């Protein structure tokens, strides 16, 4: 039996339980965005704003259900409406990560017919 | 001499079989699979069903003359013979929208399925489908949140959700429940849940469970950095007890409760869904008892109708079956009602059991929950069947892992993420599924242990609920 | 230091844990009798064990958490399996459930275990719950019926004959004021009760509170006119518990005697709440069994009505429809006599000739009044009195509102027929042999009854029975 | 069509819709009491107390449900416990009606196992 | 005062005989809802003992039979009937059914007789919420009086109920069920006089006092002493009646003593002599055991009481002439004569355990 | 079965020594000391009668119901060794006699009036058999031992408590001071004395607040869950 460590083992939602995505694997996910016509977007957060937290519930009555701080991160530029070129998405990933080298950065994509984020994964860890 | 009151019995078909009727877009439509007694023609059977689910009884009543029976009557407007059957017919019945209480699934069922299944003149009756028109859909609050809102509150995108029923079903203490829950959630499951029959019992009282489960949820969330939940069961003997349990979940700040909508019932379910809308709680619906009603092809109510009813009464999740697990659910049948649960507009498609085009007029979609006798080797099939908008639940498939719940959860999470990545890269999960799982089993020791234990376990039996 | 029994991951047969043929059932165990049809290749012992396991403590693979508790204490036990004569792949599997498995006072919880998931297992082709033994220790956790038969007769001051009711017709489409008009005319002719159709709740053609007020006027008018206590079952069935309770409260505030609820379409959680309300506010509660035949019609799959009737007795109801035997809806005589005893009596011995699989001790829970309704008319009166005796409500909806002279004469015809049959029985006449003669004599005497006798003389409902023992 | 009169047509529960019971028919009902081992009892009321009424509800809050005045009548002597002689019951009917010739009088019978009145009908109307 | 000291190993036995409740502590209590004067004023009943009756069988009667029995008792001349102390809510008779049928019976007997009637409806329950629901139903039926078993329900619930009765105008009859577990033995426990003071403080319009001559124990001098402690404003020390302390009630209302248990018409003179007019005398078996039924049984008790009261007022000594008074009334009233004959030889004379 | 007015012995109805007790009956064992001249059978029968359905003279209303169904039954009497006038009388009570979930009602029947009968000199209730069917009508304890240990996270040893002293006379702040100092040294719990409710020297809400401060201070200091 191997024991799953509870120490320093924080995760980042989709694809955190796999080996770190290679550049080819990231590129393949960007292709899937473009093939399905979804809207790429980058979001980032400093370390103190990266993980879900509960501080604002100090101001609440009994209404904390499904309220958490730090679900919103900061938008990099705007969603890439009309983008059908994987080069442009990979270029912004580089741009975002160069501008904020100490930040967590995630690549997401939106579906405007369901009006929901339909994919997302971490592309940078401080 | 105008039509006068004529006391006495006449055929139902004289009034209630109306094959030239033009259905209205506000009519509720029903498709009934009927098996007449010998000597009762299909038109009389269909008319009897229409009459005794709408306006009519067994002998002529004078009070019809005070109202307009043509305005209110249910109408058997078409009958088709069933292929392969010499005594089964599909009877189509149209019900004016005025017959129904706004926002009440209870009332709709009371008419359409209240008395007609017991008539001596039929041998068997099965309600296959209902066309719920937009004008009636709009009278319902519907689901508390629905799929998009749920993903937005959880901050969870890009993959199926993962859950897990705690085991033994009954007999665990409250603190052992929380212990099991923490260990499951911390390994990568998004959710755990009370078994459908875990309510409040001598071995574990509900409020004790809710508090220890809250501790476990918040411990696993802090440890993993991912939002966690556990469906705390509000199912109870009375509505007051049900509401007490929902209030406690609200006051603990936890994300999600569950309700057994058929054993608790539609009146209580609808109340609970409204409470959940008003207080921001997700509501997981368990379909306990459905197979009492929906298993047999010749008699009962097909699950697709029970699913439509739940969408209307309100639920953020509803169990959908697995297709490949321990409980029955044929693939095409299941694909059809999953669309009816999730989508806004579903075209008629008899190859998937969809007898009517269904327009949900923007009522939120309900997340299908695939649960029961599934394990890591089923992952590719589950992802292929359901796509990302589903919750896949592994109870025995987590608490039966050799190394315990956290490793069991990690195995399921790795399996799901490997399947999801493979599909995103363009791999065909229907052909390459076994190879995807094999590769992931090589890489992850936690997954490998699950892969070995359950490699030969399959559930393949003759299907009863066939189209 | 030899190792003891530990955790071994993987799948094993359910019968290794859950088939216990030497188990002696305890007097507090809940017992279930399932008519089970296994898939080809699934031994009956394994199928029965699967049903026991997955309605109690077990799942499809071995879980380590069993070791933290005592599966001996909690597991459901398939303790006996008997082949059904005349059936080559059908068995009665008996399962015992410890009383600790159940939430006190919750029919919902009991059904969730016993019938929650097992009917959908791929490993069986069909499953029917035929009976449940509800031990006294579990019966005592329920409030039960609001009043029950003796209290109801005492509140109404009505003794010595069946009660008479009537569903207003057309089912749907009547206005509130026409509803009250029909009700007054029915009640004033000799019916004790009228009722909302099961599907009359609140709708565009008639909103509930308007109906409740006009029906109150009709009840009080007919009661003053006749000098006999009258009621009309006002339907509290609703989409939400809050709406249900509003409707019960309005009945309370109008001072009227009786409301109704559709317990299966509204559901047990709401029904139990409403029964408790009726107990605390003195309202009689009539229960309509809408949807029951979705569940209870077929012999091979579902839940027999006798179990649905026990469940209602526990959740609570002063009346429950029982079928008629002779009317338009199915109900075989012996089957029906058995579950009528289970509804009314304190102690009912096992009797497989009436479908009673277990001795049932109700430990003084009130009896529920059986309501015989649907497709009955005056010529059925002798048979109904013979079948049910006096502790029943016999309801004539079409058989009142279909009388050629209107509701008051229709009501009088039914009342005369019932009283004539009651008198004849009391005088020593055998209604099974002399019923036709009793009705023919009463038809001669009463012009209202004669008109009913003539219109429905040839009308019978005689079909092959699906729900046979 | 005959019209059921609403005028002066009050009823008294079981057997009120049949022809008035002859002495023979009353005696047959008494035989039925005795054959089943039930407990005969007579009850009586003056005209003003014979009919169900509502006057005590003036003192109530919203608790009139299944409360009516005049369901209770006055007991004639005691229930005839141990009586298995129909002639004794008939003699008490005579005595009760002699003592109260202007009263409504009803013959009832009790079952002590169900603990309920199991039969009843009017034997005298003023 | 009685929490832990009775269990000390260093003593073999301990009995609390009396408590001096000072005016400054008396004044912190709401006390009885109404008290004797107010009760007589609300009922409009003066000049004689009140008459009550416990319905019988204790348990096993249906709600409608309860009301039937009550109507027949009340209509013959009893002021009150009552639920037995253990009649709460049970499978054979649920409380709200009983309350409604008893209401019908109270109002029928009151209209028939023209005298105010009541029946003590029992609010004793498993929980305070159920107790209060029962009190509320009595309020909403407009009926005059409820009862509570103060020791088996408990002082916390009793005090709450007394306050509710004060605020809603209900008379509160107190049954002392369980007291003889505590108060019977001379060497250990708490004397009833202390339990009676405690009830006066917690609150009750009536409290059972024993009969002296009936089936349950109560020595004359002991009983006379605690009756004064229950009713009076100021009671001087008197060890010959077991009064260890002068007790000043500082105008807290007096509690009506209720003499009940194994009494019949021949005990009437002794009861009137012991208690005077400010008591309720209750005849359960002594009414429902009359050979002609409850109305005649009630009339017999009412005649006996009135004959004794008239005789006393006319100067007759009931201690000496009581049998003569009853015998004279027996000869006149046929209902009384039937009671006199059935219970003529019935007495309850045993060695007393609770002696001074 | 005619009504016959008058007094008869209780034992004719309530002494049934061949009765087979039901598994739902509540059973009582009474240590009974009869008066001289009162046979034990009659004393036991009187206890059974007057704690169930009976009174001192025959009532006609018995005939409307079934006394067989409802009566309490003295079903066995054994002499006490060492005692010449003590007996154990066993009484069985149908479950229908009792209000579900009400200890108050159970005591009101079984111990309500019988201890004061003149016909006995002394009576002690020694034991009660509470059948499962009656146990199940009670909510019972809020938590119970396992749940309490699980909530406190305390296992493997007795729990330790302590009543604050002087019983009465301490102020609210001194109460909290005493509590903090007790809890911080290793006690799991402290407690109000049984007679500490709310009084001039210390009003309850003041005490509750200072005790809260003390509980939380001792818990933070020791790292062990504390209560008072
Ligand atoms: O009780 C059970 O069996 C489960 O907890 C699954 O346990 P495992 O994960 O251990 O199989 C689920 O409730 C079933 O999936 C319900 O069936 P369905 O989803 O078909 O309604
Ligand atoms: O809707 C109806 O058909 C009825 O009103 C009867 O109408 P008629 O009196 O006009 O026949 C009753 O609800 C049925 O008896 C219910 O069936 P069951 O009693 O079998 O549950
Ligand atoms: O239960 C009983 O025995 C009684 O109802 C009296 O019945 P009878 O009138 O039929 O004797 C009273 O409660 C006792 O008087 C109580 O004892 P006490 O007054 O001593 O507290
Ligand atoms: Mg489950
Ligand atoms: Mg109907
Ligand atoms: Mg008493
Ligand atoms: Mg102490």
């Amino acid at each position: 039996m191997m024991v799953w460590t509870p120490v320093n083992n924080k995760m980042f939602e989709t694809f955190s339980y796999l080996p770190p995505l290679t550049d080819e694997q990231i590129a393949a996910q960007v292709d899937y965005i473009v093939a399905n016509g979804w809207i790429p977007c980058l979001e980032f957060a400093e370390a103190d704003k990266a993980y879900v937290s509960n501080e604002s519930a100090i101001r609440f009555g009994s209404v904390s259900c499904l309220y958490y701080d730090n679900r919103y991160w900061t938008m990099w530029k705007l969603p890439m409406f009309g983008c059908r070129d994987p080069m442009q998405v990979l270029r912004e990933i580089v741009a975002c990560t160069k501008a904020f080298p100490d930040a967590y950065v995630r690549l997401v994509a939106f579906d405007n017919q369901k009006q929901v984020q339909i994919m997302g994964f971490l592309v940078q860890r401080p | 001499a105008g039509a006068g009151f004529k006391a006495g019995v006449k055929d139902y078909r004289l009034t209630y079989y109306t094959p030239d009727y033009v259905v209205r877009d506000t009519d509720i439509l029903a498709a009934f699979r009927m098996t007449p007694q010998p000597g009762v023609p299909p038109e009389e059977c269909g008319a009897a069903v229409a009459a005794e689910s709408s306006t009519g009884t067994w002998t002529t009543v004078w009070t019809d003359g005070l109202t307009s029976l043509d305005r209110y009557k249910g109408r058997c407007y078409d009958i088709e013979p069933v292929p392969g059957e010499d005594n089964q017919y599909i009877a189509y019945v149209a019900y004016p929208i005025d017959l129904f209480e706004e926002g009440s699934v209870t009332n709709m069922f009371t008419s359409i399925v209240g008395n007609v299944f017991g008539f001596k003149a039929l041998r068997a009756l099965r309600l296959e489908d209902l066309r719920i028109p937009p004008a009636y859909v709009k009278t319902f609050v519907g689901p508390p949140h629905g799929i998009q809102v749920e993903r937005d509150k959880l901050n969870k995108y890009g993959r199926g959700l993962l859950g897990c029923t705690i085991k033994p079903k009954l007999g665990l203490s409250a603190k052992n429940y929380g212990r099991a829950v923490y260990e499951c959630l911390r390994g990568g499951l998004d959710f755990t849940k009370d078994d459908e029959n875990v309510n409040s019992q001598p071995f574990m009282r509900w409020r004790d469970r809710f508090l220890f489960v809250a501790e476990a949820i918040y411990k696993a969330q802090a440890e993993t950095g991912e939002v966690k939940g556990h469906y705390l069961n509000a199912t109870a003997g009375t509505c007051e007890e049900m509401m007490k349990r929902a209030v406690c979940a609200k006051e603990l700040g936890v994300p999600i409760i569950m309700h057994d909508y058929l054993t608790g019932g539609f009146t209580a379910n609808t109340s609970l869904a409204i409470y959940c809308r008003d207080n921001g709680l997700l509501l997981h619906i368990h379909r306990a008892m459905h197979a009492v009603i929906d298993r047999q092809r010749n008699h009962g109510i097909h699950f697709r109708v029970l699913a439509k009813a739940l969408r209307m009464s309100g639920g953020d999740h509803l169990h959908s079956g697995t297709v490949v697990g321990k409980l029955e659910g044929e693939r095409e049948v299941t694909l059809g009602f999953v669309d009816l649960m999730r989508d806004d507009y579903v075209e008629k498609d008899r190859s998937r059991g969809i007898y009517f085009t269904q327009d949900w007029c923007s009522m939120p979609g309900v997340m299908p929950v695939a649960s029961g006798g599934i394990h890591v080797w089923h992952m590719p099939a589950l992802v292929e069947i359901f796509g990302d908008d589903a919750c896949l639940q592994f109870g025995g498939g987590t608490l039966g892992h050799p190394w315990g719940n956290a490793p069991g959860a990690a195995a399921n999470r790795v399996a799901l993420e490997a399947c999801t990545q493979a599909r995103n890269e363009g791999r065909d999960l229907a052909r390459e599924g076994g190879d995807v799982i094999r590769s992931a089993c090589k890489w992850s020791p936690e997954l490998a242990a699950a892969c070995e234990v359950w490699k030969e376990i399959k559930f393949e039996f003759d299907t009863i609920d066939k189209l």
